[PDB]
């Protein structure tokens, strides 16, 4: 019962204005920093905005800086996004993501269900060369992601996150910091690799595993996602 | 040098520090009193007028008091008595009628001497309460005040006997320059006890603020 | 019947003679030839400045990075010792805390004090906030110590002269150990967690079996209350700290005392005792506001840790032995190295 | 108190049933353990600042 | 009179340095009132080390700076004690946050620089009378603050019916004796009136003596300071 429900999307004329809401329930909302993540109709994920706990820190992507505004209302348990001067490139589905930061925490653990919005007509680069691969149940598959800049930091942490998006569903966290399994994830999934070379291993693959796998970096803002590797059969 | 997650962790730590400081400031403005007694000497009635440790909260004239009664903590006293070092004042209850009953003002006197001269309570003022005015006044006309104090020589009157017992109790302190002793006869039951405790606490707070400034 | 008392006294003489016959040579004669440790100098690497009152307990996490401290201002704080950051801050229902513990798995912490209740807190939950899992009641006197066996078992030491083993899931006393005569003040689990020892105010320490719940052995020798106890890394010995300014080393197999760690100019009681990783150094916290480091094999003081303005109330050493953390009656914890 | 006396007599009997070894052997065992694990003690033998987690 | 100056300078600099060292060392035992005390002691150190060892101007501006900072520190410490002994605990805690204390400390030096710069240095000339008005206002403020404290203390004793009160009387008596000659001389010298030579020097000498002896007057009854001195000695 940790659900997040988004609302406020719809058809809007270009150059208009619109706001989105994210009503949280079932957890201590004031303790979590909240993100907004965007997915084009037939493209990969893309980070949009981030607001910290207590609203101390706010960040924006370079594509939306100056046009979008993010704010939160802790007593009302709601997250807002004010959007102005909309273009045709803003048509997409917007997800609400929570993340808590302390020693040993698991950021990006829960994703909202998403709301659709249609408009009438230096950065680290992560590469996923293999767009698709045929897989037969009962076998093992390996997915590779690469980084242009070394994600390993001086304190020993390698900031790499793996996400899985099943058809018609919101993404779900699998592995955080390149080695740790998220809660509720079976032990079949395994993550390993070095700086600028990472691999995801799946053993004894079965149903409910088909989908698109994304790799993300959390070393420095703006957060960048991979193109996406898709599984079928 | 710090990563994004390290910066977020530091921000969380700072917010925790802010909350801790706020709760500390809120708690520093409450008056804590420790309640002691030899036995059934009147603690119950003074608690009424307002497991292990028992806490009592009440507010008087926009000032919040917390009174801790540790009568039920049946164990070695010296192993946890230092937990109450730093209380604003100590409230002591003595049964004024418990002289004929069996030399029971001698256990009370020993306890008062032990607690007043204790190492941890050198600078903590003591409020002395003498319960049971009416019963002792009735008894004094039948039982002379010579069973416990033979050296006493005077008329058998309520006022003189009460003054004698008050003088006997008060001078038991060795450090008379580092703490004060306030004496009251709590049988009025007309909210005078709360007012007296409030007055003593205000005087103690003033004499403590006259020391941080250096005046003291 | 005085016949039973006479038989008990005769048995006591018999066991005293039996353990005297086994004393062939002292430990000092055995270690008269090993090279001395020398001088040990430790500098305070970090200082933690969160608490606002006296600190009464602390315990290291199993990963040697996170530690939990309890103070009488009503808060439990979990520190990240490497970077001084605060991970959690747990407000307690009753502010009279006297003990603290950290689960070996790192999911739970425990707390207790003058309210005769041991409280279990869950650190890793989906709602993102620390919640009280269970409240264990049943002791008549204040909690002195508590130590986790696993995520489901815990042993508690109380001031009503009894120690108990609990089941956290059900909240009932699985076993009760009742041998002491005075308040029980300390506790120490064996490295293999099949046995444990307790120190009491009757100036004696006893060895218990958790599986059967009965006192295997009893050790005497101190002249006052015992405040701290700690197993040797081998598990075949332990050290006690008492109020008469004396630390002593007992051995289970030899069933008698081995060393006395005292000096002429020390006249204050010991509040905490702990060992180093190799068992060569014995660290003890005193009332003189400074900890001392003793050569456990030679009973010669090797160093002093003087960095506190008040009595040192707690002391602990990491599992891998990198650092020593000492909390005192001023609100600061010092991490030495 | 008779039950207490009987329980005490039983407790001392069970304590007397324990077997004991010489002090010299136990002392040698403690010394041998210390000598065998001296190399793994950072507090006894200081480590260089390169791998010291507490720098600073 | 030159022989007197050197000894007074030595004593003042020694006392100021000792007080600053004592506050810095036993810092955990020192609180928000010792902040104002150390501010006054530092201004006294500046004035004492500058004015007499010599014998924007070469030194006049700096001496004016030191004097005005010390005389504002008097007002700050008097107000601190008055609010501590008179006002409610909540008001004092709210009013005297760390940020507020730092702001009040910094504003004193800001005003000091402002009056040192944007004034002709003289002590009917306009600027000369402005010194007398400020000094008289400070005297009135100190008298009110240090009489209210004694009045409330005397009231509290009767409310419950060995608090000597010597320090307040000594401080007020020294302050008046040192300060009044300066205002008497400056008022005459600011209204185009003769002032015999050797009269201004006495007033300035007395003011520098007050600057030298501030720390002893502030802390000759503090039990914590006495304990710190006896521990260092």
């Amino acid at each position: 019962d940790v659900q997040l429900v988004e609302s406020g999307g719809g058809l809007v004329q270009p150059g208009g204005s619109r706001k989105l809401s994210c009503s949280a329930s079932g957890f201590a909302f004031s303790s979590f920093g909240m993100h907004w993540v965007r997915q084009a109709p037939e493209k990969g994920l893309e980070w949009v905005a981030y607001i910290s706990s207590g609203s101390g820190t706010i960040y924006y992507a370079d594509t939306v800086k100056g046009r979008f505004t993010i704010s939160r209302d802790d007593p009302k348990n709601t997250l807002f996004l004010q959007m102005t001067s909309l273009r045709s490139e803003d048509t997409a589905m917007y997800y609400c993501v929570r993340s808590i930061y302390y020693y040993g925490s698991s950021p990006f653990d829960f994703w909202g269900q998403g709301t659709t919005l249609t408009v009438s007509s230096s950065d680290i680069v992560m590469t996923q060369a293999t767009s698709s691969v045929p897989v037969t149940p009962g076998e093992s598959v390996s997915i590779s992601c690469r980084s242009s800049k070394s994600l390993l930091h001086s304190n020993g942490n390698t900031y790499l996150y793996w996400f899985l998006q099943r058809p018609g569903q919101s993404p779900q966290l699998l592995i955080y910091r390149m080695s740790n399994l998220a809660s509720g994830v079976p032990d079949r999934f395994s993550g390993s690799g070095s700086g600028t070379a990472f691999t995801l291993t799946i053993s004894r693959l079965e149903a409910e595993d088909v989908g698109v796998y994304y790799c993300m970096q959390h070393l420095e803002y703006p957060l960048t996602f991979g193109a996406g590797t898709k599984l079928e059969l | 040098t710090l990563s994004a997650e390290d910066k977020a962790a530091v921000e969380r730590s700072k917010m925790i520090d802010r909350n801790l400081r706020e709760d500390g400031e809120k708690a520093a403005r409450e008056v804590k009193l420790l309640l002691l007694g030899a036995g059934e000497s009147g603690k119950s009635t003074i608690v009424k007028q307002m497991t292990g440790i028992v806490e009592t909260h009440f507010t008087f004239k926009d000032l919040h008091f917390k009174m801790f009664d540790v009568g039920g903590q049946r164990s070695e006293r010296k192993k946890w008595i230092h937990c109450f070092e730093g209380v604003t004042a100590i409230i002591f209850c003595v049964a004024l009628s418990d002289y004929d009953l069996v030399n029971r003002m001698h256990e009370s006197m020993k306890l008062f001497d032990s607690i007043c001269n204790n190492k941890w309570f050198t600078d903590t003022s003591i409020i002395l309460f003498l319960n049971k005015k009416d019963l002792f006044e009735e008894k004094i006309k039948k039982s002379p005040l010579t069973i416990c104090y033979p050296e006493y020589a005077g008329s058998n009157t309520y006022e003189e006997a009460a003054a004698y017992i008050q003088c006997q109790f008060e001078d038991l302190n060795k450090r008379k320059d580092t703490k004060e002793i306030y004496t009251h006869f709590t049988c009025a039951t007309d909210t005078k006890n709360v007012q007296f405790v409030f007055d003593a606490v205000t005087d103690v707070i003033i004499k403590n603020n006259l020391k941080d400034c250096g005046l003291f | 019947l005085d016949q039973l008392r006479q038989e008990a006294e005769q048995l006591k003489n018999q066991i005293r003679d039996a353990r005297k016959a086994c004393a062939d040579a002292t430990l000092s004669q055995i270690t008269n030839n090993i090279d001395p440790v020398g001088r040990i100098q430790m500098r305070t690497r970090r200082t933690l400045r969160g608490h606002l009152a006296k600190i009464y307990a602390m315990h290291w996490g199993t990963d040697s990075r996170l530690l939990v401290s309890a103070s009488q201002d009503g808060k439990l704080i979990i520190w990240d010792s490497y970077t001084t950051n605060k991970v959690h801050a747990i407000p307690l229902r009753s502010s009279w805390v006297m003990t603290c513990a950290y689960a070996p798995s790192g999911n739970y912490v425990a707390c207790g004090g003058l309210d005769n209740i041991c409280s279990i807190y869950n650190l890793k939950t989906r709602e993102g906030n620390v919640r009280v899992s269970r409240e264990l009641a049943g002791h008549t006197g204040y909690l002195s110590c508590c130590r986790f066996l696993d995520d489901n078992q815990i042993v508690t030491s109380s001031g009503d002269t009894t120690c108990a083993l609990w089941d956290i899931e059900t909240g009932q006393q699985t076993t009760t150990f009742t041998g002491h005569t005075g308040d029980v003040m300390s506790l120490s689990l064996a490295p293999d967690t099949r046995l444990f020892v307790s120190g009491a105010c009757d100036a004696s320490a006893k060895l218990w079996d958790v599986r059967e719940g009965m006192c295997r052995q009893t050790f005497t020798g101190h002249e006052s209350d015992i405040n701290a106890i700690c197993f040797f890394p081998n598990g075949n010995a332990f050290a006690t700290g008492s109020d008469d300014a004396t630390c002593r080393l007992f051995d289970l197999r030899a069933d008698q005392e081995l060393m006395t760690y005292s000096h002429d100019n020390i006249i204050c009681g010991i509040t905490s005792v702990s060992f180093s990783k190799s068992g060569r150094l014995l660290l003890a916290g005193y009332d003189d506001f400074n900890c001392n480091v003793w050569d456990a094999l030679k009973a010669d003081r090797a160093g002093v840790l003087a960095g506190h303005d008040n009595r040192v109330s707690c002391l602990g050493v990491t599992d891998d032995g990198m650092a020593v953390a000492t909390g005192s009656w001023d609100s600061f914890l010092k991490i030495w190295n | 108190s008779i039950a207490q006396a009987r329980k005490l007599v039983e407790q001392l009997k069970m304590e007397a049933n324990i077997d004991r070894i010489k002090v010299s052997k136990a002392a040698a065992d403690l010394m041998a353990y210390c000598e065998a694990h001296a190399k793994e003690d950072p507090l006894l033998t200081p480590v260089p600042a390169s791998e010291n987690p507490f720098r600073e | 009179v030159s022989l007197l100056y050197s000894g007074l300078a030595i004593g003042g600099t020694l006392a100021n340095g000792m007080v600053i060292y004592l506050v810095s060392s036993f810092r955990k035992l020192q609180t928000t009132s010792n902040a104002f005390i150390v501010n006054g002691c530092a201004a006294d150190l500046s004035v004492c080390a500058l004015w007499m060892p010599q014998e924007r101007l070469l030194r006049g501006g700096l001496l004016g700076l030191g004097l005005t900072v010390s005389l504002l520190s008097h007002c700050l410490v008097a107000l601190n004690r008055y609010l501590l002994i008179t006002r409610a605990p909540a008001t004092y805690q709210a009013l005297y946050q760390r940020r507020h204390t730092a702001g009040m400390l910094a504003l004193s030096w800001a005003l000091a620089l402002g009056l040192v710069l944007l004034l002709p240095p003289w002590a009917v000339h306009y600027p000369a009378l402005l010194a007398a008005a400020a000094l008289l206002a400070q005297t009135a403020l100190l008298l009110h603050c240090y009489l209210g404290i004694v009045r409330r203390v005397r009231v509290s004793v009767k409310r419950v019916s060995r608090l000597s009160g010597l320090s307040v009387l000594l401080l007020c008596c020294v302050f008046l004796l040192a300060t009044q000659p300066l205002v008497w001389v400056s008022l005459a010298s600011g209204f185009s009136l003769p002032v015999p030579w050797g009269v201004q020097a006495a007033s300035w000498l007395l003011c520098c003596a007050l600057s030298a002896l501030n720390p002893l007057l502030y802390t000759w009854r503090n039990e914590e300071f006495r304990r710190s001195v006896r521990s260092v000695l």
